[PDB]
């Protein structure tokens, strides 16, 4: 939209009201850990093929070492984002907090789980073991996942469960709401919540009497913005597109690797058992070497592209660890690093493979025109304002 | 070193072999093909169907007269183990020095005018000398000498028309540069090798796609379900477990395939029931060790396996007895990462030492043994929040800590020709 | 006259069972929404070419359509092919026929199709709510035939849905075909209703259902949207 | 350990490349001199092309994995240059960027292939409970603390 500022050399605009604003930021942290049995992918159960595969060297030791190095790094990413404090602070009873209502982001205290209401809504919005176990009913076991398992491709579980990750996020939330930024620097020092909010107003250059005189209005604006987050996640489609993309790319790469097993690569067949049924080993060896070379190339392409995706996921998790330290454990002065507007405070919530930040900012609202001057002359002396 | 290691894979081995051929007992009339008084001429070649028989192929190539036994999509040693589809036999007589033209990709007046083989031919070409049977004089073995164009594969051209080899249209009778197309053979008993007649048989079939009626001498066994067998259905081999299916095959179908083009369903050839095929159970094996400095004890994780199925999941009493103690016992623990065997589950929580997955870690503790536990996230703590209480510090600590960062790595260079070729100028 | 195919002449390209997948195939097929020639008997049989293969459909009520001849000259200089139904059995025959200049069958009545039948190499014998569809191919010395019958719901136009043709018979005849002609059953024996489409080399995308049935297809050269669906290997974009 | 890992990964990659030269890749020998001692050039070409193709693939794998490791080392060096600027040449307000606690100052020391920072911070120690209030009323007017 076109706009035009009414610049003058003695005019200024000052705001007379403000808006308390709550916004959302979604970051990926980890990806699916996978493993490959090379001999089962390339050769099946054929011992003729597996004796010919020894002529190519240490290729599968090399490939399994690259995939193991990716899988360990995925648990380092989660530890680096979520395990920054080592005290598990317990959720207090929510009846004070100066009128501010935190009930939809704190864990549900009658239920035995540790997920909050918004974490339940976030976990029902990403469409992601014993389906390796069954795989034998052989009509309902025509899933894509049984086709992966039968050719040596498996998925490894994460070191931290979802319940453990929700426990870490609720300890961070309890530390923030009862102590401000002191538990990030040392032992937690309790302070009342409206005095914490007054000192954060003081941090953005507004005097603390503005907070104390407008306390009920500020708490009502906050509770309304939390309700808008909640019904926007109850009524949308694709807010978590950044987390759904990681899942989709991983499933696509594994399905491509399974469909590559029906290329013949210049041989008379793509099925190894057909070649072994029709020919004797001196001219079977020529066809089997072609199939080995094609399938080795397929595996090497898959591993190279997993390593490049793991480097970008690692940069995203480094950014989420920095935002946890600087927006949840402190107040930030970096422009636009913790939302749009002047940063007050931030709250974390866990998500599948990811993290969501709720940023609280001050936005100025209703401006007036005034006439201004740089200094004031009183007794032949210039006077300048202090603040 | 201390850690956890993906080392190998377990895999159940098959027990017995299964053969399921059809039930057919009448033998196959190769005497009517190979021992005939009169073969056909090469321009009008004979095609005989072969069906509903048991054909023994070894008595053909283990005999004396054949000076050519060339098979193309298949090895001769394998012929007694397969079942065949749409078998035909082709018989003619050619000259002695053009047996080499009966092959895929050949030129010459036999291959270009008389009998053409395709490029993707599957079958066998058999040839042998018949001087005693077809030489005296003998002139009613004709071959074609003149055609307007080249033949298609498996095309027969039996027609008589005077060949216009000039620019003027003749009719009916011989003329100048107008020619009768067929030509006789001069088979005399005192001819040299190359002019003496040879008898030729061409067999052609299809393998391992459709239903089959012609196959060699194998004795069936009985069908064994619900366990890891070593099967053979109509010549199609493989390892796996057979269970009953409920897919319905149309009557022209014998096999089913999945997305990776492997066989996963088969119709039996004696019963006409539909079975499913699935490999025998496998999985990854991780070994948890401390250092070999400290111990030689290990624990073993069988990734994504239920614990009552681990001797079903391995080939139970085929392994070493040093191995089979790591499939049973009292140290057997179910996790969500699989079945852990060889560690005692305790009820405490500690800081994580060797990660196993889904919340479980492992350690070497005091005698000495390997334990498994749920990891602790940290120390529980409770803040004394109130609405008019504050805590202020009265002292402080000056603290110094280290942080280590990588900056650069080793610079390397490669002489490519020295790596690939050495000193060799040919390379 | 002309009509519109919409979906005609999709057959099972091989003999392997496949359930609930997609599959891409190069064959000779009848292209979608092509012009099929119309022949009716409101009250004529010329020598139509073959060229790469033929789609044939026919519809009557009481057994008028019966068989075809396939060949090059139809003049007893070269071999030729013949297929006839008796309303009991089917007769297939590869003699060197001298054909009449207007072949037909009198109503039981006699044969007015060939005068001479010499020099035979092959012989065989076998066994509006009727639409009978056929595909003929002549590859590598074989003659392949696919077929399916369905009850037509309509008066004159071809139906709109999808149905796939199963394989019938494969014949090792070894002849050269460039022309063909259908054979009728004429009442008044005068020695003097059916659709024909041509097959093209295409690429199709076949959908198999839960039960192994081909229920849908995409002609990849029809329009840009289907050319998109063949690149994406799915049916929705 | 973070510095020893970079040394170990690169020695492991060069040792893997050296011992890939004893694969025959489907040829009759993995030794080029043994192939050239026994055969003449027209059927020696067929075996030497197999050896060339296999060794080319080994070199390409080594170079691709070096380029991905060089990109990760570049991100680590960018972060260390930012920490030199913001923790040694200034005092930082970014929470946890220059150690744990409130940052006072930092010292650099060189290390093989790397850098070590010594961060000095203030950590509060011995806390007391008090009763607090937001404001104080004196003459019908509210009073607020300055600092
Ligand atoms: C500053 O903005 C707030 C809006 O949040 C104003 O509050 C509204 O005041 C009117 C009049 O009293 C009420 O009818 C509305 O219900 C209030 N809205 C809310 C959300 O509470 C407030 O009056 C404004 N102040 C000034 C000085 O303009
Ligand atoms: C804090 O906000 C929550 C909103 O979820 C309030 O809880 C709801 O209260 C209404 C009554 O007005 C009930 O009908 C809903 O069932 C409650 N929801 C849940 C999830 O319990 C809660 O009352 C607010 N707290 C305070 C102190 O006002
Ligand atoms: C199959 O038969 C066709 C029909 O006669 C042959 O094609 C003809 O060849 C002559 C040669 O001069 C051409 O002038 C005609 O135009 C062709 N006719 C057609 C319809 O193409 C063909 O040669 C035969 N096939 C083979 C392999 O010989
Ligand atoms: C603050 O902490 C320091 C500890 O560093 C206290 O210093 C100790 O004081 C006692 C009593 O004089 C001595 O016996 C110790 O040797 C001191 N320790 C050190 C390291 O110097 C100091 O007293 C504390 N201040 C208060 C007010 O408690
Ligand atoms: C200030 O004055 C200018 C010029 O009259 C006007 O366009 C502008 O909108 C005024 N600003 C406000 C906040 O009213
Ligand atoms: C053809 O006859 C020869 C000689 O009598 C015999 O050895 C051979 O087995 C016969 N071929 C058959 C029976 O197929
Ligand atoms: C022989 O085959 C028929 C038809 O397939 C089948 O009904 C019968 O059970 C078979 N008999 C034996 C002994 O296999
Ligand atoms: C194994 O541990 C012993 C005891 O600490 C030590 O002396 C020895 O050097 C170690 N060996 C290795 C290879 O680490
Ligand atoms: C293992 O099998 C038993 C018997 O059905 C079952 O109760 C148990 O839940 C299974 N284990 C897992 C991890 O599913
Ligand atoms: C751990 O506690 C459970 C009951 O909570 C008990 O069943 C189990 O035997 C205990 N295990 C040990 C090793 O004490
Ligand atoms: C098919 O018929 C339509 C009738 O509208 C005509 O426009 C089109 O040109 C015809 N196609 C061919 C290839 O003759
Ligand atoms: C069909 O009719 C023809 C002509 O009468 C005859 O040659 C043929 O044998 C008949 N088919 C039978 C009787 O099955
Ligand atoms: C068929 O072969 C005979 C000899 O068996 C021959 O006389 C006759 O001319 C041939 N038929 C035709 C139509 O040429
Ligand atoms: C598949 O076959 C079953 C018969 O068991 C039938 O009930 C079902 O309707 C078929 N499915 C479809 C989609 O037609
Ligand atoms: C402050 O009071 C609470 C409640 O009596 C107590 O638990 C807490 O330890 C006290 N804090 C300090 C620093 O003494």
């Amino acid at each position: 939209a076109e706009n035009s500022v009414a610049y003058s050399n003695n005019s200024i605009a000052i705001p007379t009201n403000f808006t308390i604003s709550v916004t959302t930021e979604i970051l990926p942290v980890s990806m699916t850990k996978t493993s490959v049995d090379c001999t089962m992918y390339i050769c099946g159960d054929s011992t003729e093929c597996s004796n010919l595969l020894l002529q190519y060297g240490s290729f599968c030791t090399q490939l399994n070492r690259a995939l193991t190095g990716i899988a360990v790094e995925q648990d380092k990413n989660t530890q680096e984002v979520f395990a920054q404090v080592k005290q598990i602070y317990k959720t207090p009873p929510i009846k004070d907090f100066g009128g501010f209502n935190f009930s939809q982001i704190l864990p549900d205290p009658s239920k035995p789980s540790k997920r909050s209401f918004i974490e339940d809504l976030l976990f029902n919005k990403v469409t992601l073991i014993k389906q390796y176990g069954d795989c034998l009913g052989d009509i309902a076991a025509r899933d894509l996942i049984c086709a992966q398992k039968f050719n040596g491709l498996t998925v490894l579980p994460p070191l931290l469960t979802d319940e453990m990750i929700a426990q870490y996020t609720s300890a961070l939330l309890a530390g923030t709401i009862t102590s401000g930024w002191t538990f990030g620097a040392g032992a937690a020092l309790q302070i009342p919540f409206a005095m914490q909010m007054a000192y954060r107003f003081n941090g953005i250059g507004v005097t603390q009497n503005v907070l104390y005189e407008n306390q009920k209005l500020i708490a009502n604006q906050f509770n309304s913005a939390i309700g808008k987050i909640q019904d926007s996640l109850s009524s949308t489609a694709s807010a978590l597109g950044k987390l759904q993309d990681v899942v989709n790319q991983n499933a696509q790469a594994l399905n491509t690797l399974v469909k590559q097993l029906s290329s013949n690569f210049g041989a008379i067949s793509s099925v190894l058992n057909d070649i072994l049924s029709r020919l004797d080993p001196p001219e079977a060896e020529v066809q089997i070497d072609r199939l080995i070379t094609g399938r080795l190339q397929s595996l090497q392409t898959y591993v190279t592209q997993q390593l490049i995706r793991a480097a970008e996921i690692r940069a995203s998790a480094n950014l989420a660890a920095t935002k946890m330290s600087e927006c949840v454990l402190g107040q930030s002065k970096r422009v636009d690093f913790c939302g749009k507007g002047y940063h007050l405070m931030s709250f974390p919530q866990s998500a599948p493979h990811g993290v969501v930040f709720l940023h609280v900012t001050y936005v100025p609202a209703q401006e007036k025109n005034f006439t201004t001057a740089p200094a004031i002359c009183h007794d032949g002396k210039a006077h300048f304002p202090r603040e | 070193e201390k850690g956890i290691y993906q080392t190998s894979n377990f895999r159940v081995q098959p027990t017995e072999s299964i053969v399921r051929f059809p039930n057919i007992t009448n033998l196959c009339p190769f005497g009517e093909v190979f021992n005939a008084t009169r073969f056909a001429s090469v321009y009008a070649w004979n095609r005989k169907r072969i069906s509903n028989c048991v054909a023994d192929y070894s008595v053909l190539y283990n005999s004396a007269s054949f000076s050519t036994f060339k098979c193309y999509g298949v090895s001769p040693t394998k012929l007694n183990d397969l079942c065949f589809t749409n078998v035909y036999a082709d018989s003619f007589v050619i000259r002695g020095d053009e047996v080499r033209q009966i092959a895929p990709g050949q030129t010459g007046k036999i291959a270009d005018y008389n009998y053409k083989l395709p490029d993707d031919f599957t079958g066998c070409v058999i040839a042998w000398n018949s001087n005693n049977l077809d030489s005296k004089g003998n002139y009613n073995y004709l071959y074609r000498l003149f055609r307007k164009s080249n033949l298609k594969p498996f095309e027969r051209d039996i027609s008589t028309e005077i060949y216009q080899a000039g620019s003027t249209p003749c009719n009916g009778v011989e003329g100048f540069n107008c020619y009768f197309p067929l030509q006789s053979y001069g088979f005399q008993p005192t001819n040299g090798v190359g002019y003496q007649p040879y008898r030729v048989v061409v067999l052609s079939f299809e393998l391992l796609h459709a239903p089959a009626t012609v196959c060699g001498p194998k004795k069936s066994t009985n069908l064994v379900k619900n366990k890891c067998v070593n099967f053979n259905f109509n010549g199609l081999t493989g390892t796996g477990v057979l269970t009953e299916s409920n897919k319905k095959f149309l009557p022209f179908q014998q096999f089913g395939r999945d997305i990776a083009d492997t066989t996963d369903a088969v119709r039996d050839p004696q019963t006409l029931e539909i079975l499913d095929i699935t490999p025998c159970s496998f999985g990854g094996v991780s070994v948890i060790t401390p250092g070999t400095n400290t111990s030689n004890q290990v624990a073993v994780l069988y990734q994504d396996v239920n614990c009552t199925e681990v001797p079903v999941a391995i080939h139970a009493d085929q392994l070493t007895p040093t191995w089979r103690v790591y499939s049973t016992g009292s140290n057997v623990f179910q996790t969500r990462a699989g079945c852990l065997i060889g560690a005692e589950h305790v009820n405490n929580s500690y800081e994580c030492d060797i990660p196993i997955g889904a919340g479980i870690c492992a350690s070497y503790q005091t005698s000495q043994s390997i334990i498994a536990y749920t990891m602790s996230l940290g120390a529980e703590n409770s803040v004394a929040y109130s609405n008019n209480s504050i805590a202020i510090p009265t002292n402080f600590t000056i603290s110094v800590t280290t942080e280590i960062l990588p900056v650069s790595m080793t610079k390397t260079s490669v002489d490519c020709t020295m790596y690939i070729c050495g000193d060799s100028t040919e390379c | 006259a002309y009509t519109n195919s919409f979906t005609r002449g999709v057959y099972y390209p091989d003999k392997v069972f496949r359930s609930s997948v997609l599959h891409s195939t190069q064959d000779l097929f009848l292209p979608f929404f092509s012009n099929v020639t119309w022949f009716h008997a409101i009250h004529d049989n010329p020598v139509l070419p073959f060229n790469d293969g033929v789609y044939f459909a026919s519809t009557e009520k009481s057994n008028i359509i019966r068989g075809w001849i396939f060949g090059t000259t139809l003049d007893s200089k070269t071999q030729s092919l013949l297929i006839v139904n008796n309303a009991t059995n089917v007769v297939i025959k590869v003699c060197e026929f001298q054909f009449c200049n207007d072949p037909f069958l009198g109503v039981e009545s006699e044969f007015r199709v060939y005068s001479s039948a010499n020099n035979c190499t092959f012989e065989y014998v076998s066994q509006f709510k009727n639409l009978r569809e056929f595909v003929f191919k002549n590859i590598d010395g074989y003659f392949k035939i696919y077929s399916k019958h369905t009850p037509i719901n309509l008066v004159r136009d071809l139906p709109q849905g999808f149905s796939a043709l199963e394989p019938l018979v494969d014949l090792p005849i070894g002849i050269n075909i460039t022309r063909f002609q259908t054979l009728l059953a004429l009442h008044r024996s005068y020695l003097t209703a059916y659709y024909v489409g041509y097959l093209q080399p295409r690429t199709f995308l076949l959908k198999y259902n839960e039960n192994g049935t081909i229920t849908d297809a995409v002609d990849c050269a029809l329009d840009p949207l289907s050319e998109t669906k063949c690149t994406l290997k799915s049916f929705t974009v």
